[PDB]
């Protein structure tokens, strides 16, 4: 309701099979509701498949939450020659994060129909799945169900009996981060390095191929049928105002029993873990700092976990982000400075190396991460690694330069008296010793 | 006055004949007021830099140079 | 030991033929299919595993030099792709190609206690393969939130591109992951 | 006299290839053409005996073409004009580096 | 005597065609004059009582080769009286 | 012995200094990256380089000449 | 004097830093690449009848190769024999190593 | 003002300009013009280093950020189209830091090899350091270092001193129509090169020497031989074709 928020029933769920007890094949999801009366659906035209979306208060799930009904309004009306495309974002590289694999493993005709419904919602003639390298196995799941789709008609020429022809092709990629970032995926769709463009030009204007394109995450996609055909009304009646709908949750680290679950949005964090995942390892009181969603947004601590809600607007106000919705838990026993200096570690190794302050700001953050780590640093070495922080932040091509600085800035903001300790026991020993 | 000759103590010695000898005078009475500014010089003598800290205008020093991009271009450009 | 550059050797220099197979023609033409035909470099990912797998799951720079002349790119533009993404082997593995000691959500729940048993079993280092040619121990890339798995990968380029399989264990121990080993040396997929 | 019948150039140096940075145009030079130069046969040295030999790059310089003009035919130099040239500054975006290929022929 | 006096002082009682420009600076208080001038002004600053300019430092001449009156003169002039220094600057050409 | 040298050195009875330089042996490094001095005493020596040593042929460093290797691989 | 390295290598890397700030254009030098792709003078003459002694040249130089050492009975009957060039120059560097190597170590902790 | 360099502008007509200001000041440019090239006309020197203007924008560098109202982040200007009513500010504490910021990260991994490196006195990176960046140098790891590479007789190779602007690799690709130049791998251990071993065949290739702003890519028979502040430059034609 409009007070709390939370215990969201069966019957509202939307991905129905995320358990994968059912059949993902065209018979089973045919059964659950899918591609249910879709040629009427189109028939409705673009300019009201864009108006229901635009109503249902559908944000992007990829980590940005952008509108997702005022984003696709912003492919072209008219054709000037060139083809639309759609591109699903299936690249979910980002630690502690299955949402996407999970949608693509059990429920594949979901994500299929959207294809179909996103494609003219944005007057888009062919659709492209960038899937990740290693979802081998998804991969050929979701091949699988399209060469059911086209079998059947409800992909290809004539989609469904309604007269729209739309493609859909399944393209993978080989392994790196970055091509998670949606011109980055961009240019590895088209045969290159997975190194992000520039804005402007914005992908609706020249995306793939230099024509208009639409990138959007697969969890976006895969619940705009269900949007259609359930109605906006009942979508936006979930959540607080401007962040509406269900959300696809998944919970790892110190939790007793870590799941996936699909729950209300802007549920309270600490009822999200206490309700489907037992609680923290140990108790409430044992929880030393959460991680809210992917490790590209930054930790906050136990005093702020205790109210927050699991939305966009409530994260963002704590200086943090709902992101992928990846809840990563860590109880008092955990090293939270090295578990900061291996996030370092990490967009190290998965920086595209285009840009300068991210090539090289990087690689000096883990430096001296792993210098804190035991305690070989001096005390305004603090105050300098906050400062290579900011020179990151707002600097770089892509947003990975920003999600690179919030861990480090948000281990300073909340558990500096933790390294300051650190280095002060290394002088201690240091010291004595000799 | 320039640099600290407002902080140390000396008198100006003047002639009043304006011949040869109140000159070779005044230049005697001069070292003795010179020898007492020395004086004061080394008692005063504070510590610190010698050379101005910008790093636009003074070279760097040996070790910086050797260890440091930024201390080598400036004594690259300096010099 | 990889490195952003080639240096010619015996079994890997760029005069030794190499083309797609007869039987790979066929999906060679349906992943050109995918795209518009001026724009065929687009191919380059899918070609490039598909020569891989074709290869025993690794690209000489013969093998490149073939993906670059189908999709009608100088051969540079192939080497900037084949060395940026990790998923391309440019050095010679075995026929089943384990990889492990993974990232960050493993280690919280010790992963590093996996690898070390591997090659005390198999008696090589990390990026040399067996006397035999049958496995070779890399750098795993994980995903997921590693829940209740010390997990490692098997990729399998013992029967080319018509039988390549890539697949990740859960629960190994530095048991079951010989367990797995001796299972793949006699010739039996291990249960994932 | 005898080194005030010369012919000169006047001339304005363009931008060094070395370096994006356009900090030392605008000025104008009088060129003496200083091009009698030899070897001591001693040390490889480089000897002259003409007094222009770098006058006219390390102290000479002028402001403005006409002051350059001016001076020469005050001393009574015999000056030819070498205009500079410049770049066009042209319609550049960064868009174009996606430009579409159209359709397939 | 500050060369803030000097400068207000001088403006109101100098005659007004003598100074053509009139610099007041932290590196010196500069008054520019026509050559037919640079006699009278100097006896001026020399006999005036507010301004007693009894030494003259030195005056130097300095070659500005794109100008039409390419030698600049220079006269640095010290007041013992006031404990205050002025330059006095006028333009001239070869002949 | 060369002609660079064979400008400036007429004497030889010693050897020239790319002579001296040649038989030090390349000092063998375990890692694939040396930083080279020059002395014993950083101060006194030449500017820091790094130097990599990816490469079978050992690695020269610029400023000094002496010559380091892989020790391992 | 011209410095070598402990091993026989020449200090000097032909940088022209010294040739840029002598107040009296005393030095002279001419480099390319040695045999070896070394980076070393083919030419280095200091005119000693130009020189002011100034010490520029040592505080300009990176690599301490060349330094004023302190040797001062070096008169000689010829004007020829005080134009040095780069062997001169070097056979100083031999001679008066040991003190000149005692003298940087002293006055390391100044400069 | 006069424009950078007294670049000339051409207006294929007066309706077809727009109106942006530099500092306050107002410049007339024309339509589809980038930030950085109204900052020139404006008279005021943007520094850069991936940015040439006869090659496509690459926007890497990211030393040519400026400060643009009512814009959240900082904007390269080289990639940033103009528009009307644009305020763009260069000398900001906004952009100044941006500018001191990049210039630590350049200079990180560079190597100290000014005085054995050719570029020296003629250097980009030199300047911009003395210009734009003052800062005491706080770097104290581990450089980076890569080896050398072969491009043959023309083209001598210090790869430590890349900075990866990509001039070279867009070069080769636009101008002289050889793909034979590419950055090969991820992140900071990308290296320019050509991965297999070949030399640069093309007659044009000796222009990556002009354009690489760092000593990376130099002239092989020039090596070493002189500093520029010691040649005299005579501007003249060359004889060597017919082209002039
Ligand atoms: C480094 C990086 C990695 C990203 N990875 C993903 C991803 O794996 N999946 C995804 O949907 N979006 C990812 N994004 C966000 C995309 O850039 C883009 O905003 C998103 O795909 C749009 O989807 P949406 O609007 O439907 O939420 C990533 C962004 C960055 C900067
Ligand atoms: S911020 Fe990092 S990942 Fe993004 S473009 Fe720059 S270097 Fe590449
Ligand atoms: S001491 Fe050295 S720097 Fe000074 S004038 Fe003599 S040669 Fe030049
Ligand atoms: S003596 Fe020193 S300063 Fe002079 S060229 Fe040699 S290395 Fe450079
Ligand atoms: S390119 Fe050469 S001259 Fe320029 S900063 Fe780097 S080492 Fe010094
Ligand atoms: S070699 Fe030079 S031009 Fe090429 S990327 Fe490196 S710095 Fe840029
Ligand atoms: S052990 Fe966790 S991904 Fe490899
Ligand atoms: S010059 Fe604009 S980013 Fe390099
Ligand atoms: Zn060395």
């Amino acid at each position: 309701e409009k007070t709390h928020f939370g215990g969201l029933k069966d019957e509202d769920r939307i991905f129905t099979n995320l358990y994968g007890l059912h059949d993902p094949f065209l018979k089973g999801a045919m059964k659950r509701g899918d591609w249910h009366r879709t040629k009427d659906l189109v028939l409705k035209g673009t300019d009201w498949i864009v108006n229901e979306m635009k109503k249902s208060g559908l944000r992007g799930r990829g980590g940005a939450g952008f509108p997702s009904g005022l984003k696709w309004s912003f492919m072209p009306k008219v054709s000037d020659g060139r083809p639309s495309y759609l591109v699903v974002n299936a690249d979910e590289s980002e630690p502690g994060t299955c949402k996407d694999r999970e949608i693509m493993r059990h429920d594949p005709h979901k994500l299929l129909e959207g294809c179909l419904i996103a494609g003219v919602g944005m007057r888009a003639s062919a659709a492209y799945i960038y899937i990740r390298g290693e979802y081998v196995n998804e991969r050929l799941n979701l091949e699988k169900a399209r060469r059911e789709a086209y079998a059947a008609g409800l992909l290809g020429k004539n989609a469904c009996g309604s007269g729209y022809d739309f493609e859909v092709y399944i393209h993978f990629g080989a392994g790196a981060y970055i091509c998670g970032e949606e011109t980055a995926l961009l240019e590895s769709l088209e045969g290159k390095q997975g190194k992000p463009r520039l804005k402007p030009p914005f992908p609706a204007n020249a995306g793939l191929y230099g024509c208009p394109t639409t990138v959007t995450n697969v969890e976006t996609v895969a619940v705009s049928p269900t949007i259609l055909r359930r109605g906006p009304e009942w979508f936006s009646s979930f959540g607080r105002k401007n962040n509406a709908g269900t959300k696809l949750f998944c919970i790892s680290g110190h939790v007793n029993k870590p799941c996936t679950v699909e729950e209300e949005m802007s549920i309270p964090l600490k009822e999200l873990i206490e309700r489907h995942c037992g609680g923290v390892r140990g108790g409430w009181d044992n929880l030393l700092a959460i991680i809210p969603g992917g490790s590209s947004v930054p930790l906050i601590p136990k005093n702020i976990c205790e109210d927050v809600l699991m939305d966009f607007d409530a994260l963002k106000a704590v200086q943090s982000g709902l992101g992928t919705a990846a809840v990563i838990v860590m109880d008092k026993s955990t090293d939270v400075v090295d578990a900061i200096a291996r996030l370092s570690y990490f967009y190290k190794h998965e920086s595209c190396g285009q840009c300068t302050p991210c090539r090289e700001g990087t690689g000096w953050l883990w430096m001296i991460m792993e210098r804190m780590k035991v305690g070989n640093a001096k005390l305004e070495e603090i105050d300098m690694l906050q400062e290579v922080t900011k020179q990151i932040e707002g600097h770089t091509i892509c947003a990975l330069g920003d999600a690179a600085a919030w861990p480090v800035q948000g281990l300073i903001r909340h558990f500096r008296p933790e390294l300051e300790r650190r280095i002060r026991e290394r002088a201690e020993r240091e010291l004595l010793q000799a | 006055p320039y640099d600290v000759y407002d902080q140390l103590d000396f008198d100006v010695p003047v002639g009043t004949r304006g011949d040869c000898y109140d000159r070779y005078c005044i230049r005697i009475e001069e070292m003795r007021q010179s020898l007492r500014i020395i004086v004061q010089c080394l008692n005063q003598m504070p510590s610190g830099m010698i050379k101005a800290d910008d790093r636009k205008l003074c070279p760097p020093s040996r070790c910086r140079m050797k260890l440091s991009m930024e201390s080598l271009i400036h004594h690259f450009e300096l010099y | 030991t990889a490195l952003n550059y080639h240096l010619d050797s015996p079994d890997n220099k760029p005069d030794l033929p190499w083309e797609f197979s007869e039987a790979n023609q066929s999906k060679v033409k349906e992943i050109l299919s995918y795209y518009p035909s001026n724009y065929k470099q687009s191919a380059v990912i899918p070609l490039l595993d598909l020569a891989q797998q074709q290869n025993g799951g690794w690209l000489p720079v013969s093998a490149m030099n073939a993906v670059a002349k189908v999709i009608e790119v100088a051969p540079i533009r192939v080497y900037e792709v084949a060395t940026f993404y990790s998923m391309f082997n440019r050095a010679k593995v075995g026929k089943y190609h384990l990889l492990v000691c993974g990232t960050t959500p493993c280690m919280i729940r010790g992963s590093r206690d996996i690898e070390s048993a591997l090659l005390d079993h198999l008696g090589v280092k990390r990026g040399e393969v067996t006397k035999d040619g049958l496995f070779s121990v890399g750098e795993m890339e994980c995903m997921g939130c590693c829940v209740n798995a010390p997990m490692i990968t098997v990729a399998d380029y013992s029967n080319g591109s018509e039988g390549y399989t890539y697949n990740y264990f859960e629960d190994v121990t530095p048991e079951k992951v010989v367990e797995i080993v001796e299972k793949l040396r006699k010739g039996e997929k291990p249960p994932h | 006299e005898e080194h005030l019948s010369r012919k000169v150039i006047i001339y304005s140096p363009a931008r060094t290839a070395t370096q994006s940075g356009s900090g030392k145009l605008g000025k104008w030079k009088i060129n003496f053409v200083s091009t009698l130069k030899w070897e001591n046969p001693l040390m490889g040295w480089t000897s002259t005996g003409d007094p222009y030999a770098n006058v006219g790059d390390s102290a000479l310089a002028f402001d403005s073409e006409e002051a350059a003009k001016s001076f020469a035919e005050r001393h009574g130099w015999d000056y030819k004009v070498k205009k500079p040239n410049t770049p066009l500054l042209k319609v550049k975006s960064y868009s174009d580096n996606f430009k579409w290929k159209g359709n397939p022929q | 005597m500050d060369n803030q006096f000097i400068f207000k002082y001088s403006w109101e009682t100098l005659p007004k065609k003598w100074v053509k420009k009139m610099e007041r600076s932290e590196h010196g208080n500069r008054f520019d004059t026509n050559t037919d001038y640079l006699f009278q002004l100097l006896c001026f600053l020399k006999l005036h009582t507010y301004t007693r300019v009894q030494v003259l430092i030195d005056i130097c001449g300095v070659d500005y080769p794109s100008r039409k009156r390419r030698f600049e003169v220079v006269y640095n002039l010290l007041s013992t009286r006031y404990n205050s220094r002025i330059r006095v600057q006028t333009s001239a050409d070869e002949v | 012995v060369g002609n660079h040298t064979a400008k400036w050195m007429q004497d030889r009875s010693k050897k020239s200094p790319m002579e001296l330089i040649s038989e030090v042996p390349p000092i063998k490094v375990d890692g694939r990256i040396v930083a080279c001095e020059g002395d014993t005493n950083p101060a006194l020596g030449h500017p820091i380089e790094f130097i990599c040593l990816d490469l079978n042929e050992p690695a020269i460093c610029k400023y000094c000449g002496l010559r380091y290797v892989q020790d391992h691989h | 004097a011209l410095r070598r390295y402990p091993t026989g290598e020449e200090r000097c890397i032909a940088c022209k830093l010294c040739e840029a700030v002598c107040p009296a254009q005393a030095i002279t030098i001419e480099a390319e690449e040695r045999e070896d792709g070394s980076r070393r003078t083919t030419r280095y003459d200091i005119d000693m009848t130009k020189c002011i002694y100034c010490g520029f040249c040592q505080e300009a130089c990176p690599v301490d190769a060349i330094v004023e050492g302190p040797n001062f009975e070096f008169a000689t009957e010829t004007h020829e024999e005080l134009l040095y060039d780069k062997e001169k120059l070097l056979e100083n560097g031999d001679r008066w190593e040991t003190e000149i190597a005692e003298n940087l170590r002293s006055e390391s902790l100044y400069r | 003002r006069n424009p950078v360099g007294g670049a000339r502008v051409h207006f294929s007509n007066p309706e077809d300009a727009i109106e942006v200001f530099v500092d306050g000041y107002a410049v007339k440019v024309p339509k589809g013009f980038t930030v950085l090239q109204a900052c020139e006309v404006a008279g005021v020197d943007i520094p850069r280093f991936c940015y040439h203007s006869r090659l496509s924008i690459a926007g890497n560098c990211r030393m040519c950020l400026v400060e643009v109202e009512k814009s959240p982040k900082p904007v390269a200007s080289c990639a940033m189209p103009a528009l009307p009513g644009m305020k763009i500010k260069t000398d900001t504490p906004i952009a100044k830091k941006a500018r001191e910021g990049v210039m630590e990260f350049l200079l990180m991994n560079h190597p100290l090899d000014c005085p054995i490196c050719d570029q020296g006195g003629e250097c980009d990176l030199q300047d911009q350091s003395m210009a734009f960046g003052s800062d005491r140098g706080r770097f104290t790891e581990m450089k980076r270092s890569v080896v050398d590479k072969n491009l043959g007789p023309l083209v001598k190779t210090v790869m430590t001193r890349c900075i990866q602007c990509t001039r070279c690799v867009r070069f080769a690709s636009e101008v002289a129509g050889v793909q034979d130049l590419g950055i090969l791998g991820r992140g900071s251990g990308e290296e320019i090169g050509t991965y297999v071993e070949k030399l640069m065949t093309s007659e044009l290739s000796g222009n990556v020497i002009d354009i690489c702003p760092v000593g990376a890519l130099t002239s092989k028979p020039f090596a070493f031989k002189a500093r520029n502040w010691e040649l005299k430059a005579t501007e003249t034609i060359d004889v060597s074709d017919a082209v002039g």
